[PDB]
């Protein structure tokens, strides 16, 4: 609902979500080349 | 879980090396895990 | 005392970062703890 949502906000007004209580499968991310750009600061994405 | 053989742990992220069994010690409902001193992990609590 | 690195715990830092990028952090650690051991020693030497 985050990554696939119809609109964006703008730079001056990001909006910040919540999110607790559930199960985070990061290995379908990383493994899609759909980004242009994953950079990580201070974890490894291969070991999230 | 086992208890009487030392083997590696990792509980909730937190992971390292030695051998559990039940605490002597008990815990309040809020707390989480405990310390020993300084950077000895004493004692955890089994979150199933 | 982390040292200034990201934390205190090897483990921590291992599972965080990936060798190519943790070997930094680990030597950080390394240098601050081999100086506290050095100076550990050394007043136990004069001690003795």
């Amino acid at each position: 609902e985050v990554f696939n949502a119809t609109r964006f906000a703008s730079v001056y007004a990001w909006n910040r979500k919540r999110i607790s209580n559930c199960v985070a499968d990061y290995s379908v991310l990383y493994n899609s080349a759909s980004f242009s750009t994953f950079k990580c600061y201070g974890v490894s994405p291969t070991k999230l | 879980l086992v208890k009487n053989k030392c083997v590696n742990f990792n509980f909730n992220g937190l992971t390292g090396t030695g051998v559990l069994t039940e605490s002597n010690k008990k815990f309040l409902p809020f707390q989480q895990f405990g310390r020993d001193i300084a950077d000895t992990t004493d004692a955890v609590r089994d979150p199933q | 005392s982390n040292f200034g690195a990201i934390s205190s715990v090897l483990n921590d830092i291992l599972s965080r970062l990936d060798p190519p990028e943790a070997e930094v952090q680990i030597d950080r650690l390394i240098t601050g703890r081999l100086q506290s051991l050095q100076t550990y020693v050394t007043q136990q030497l004069i001690r003795a």
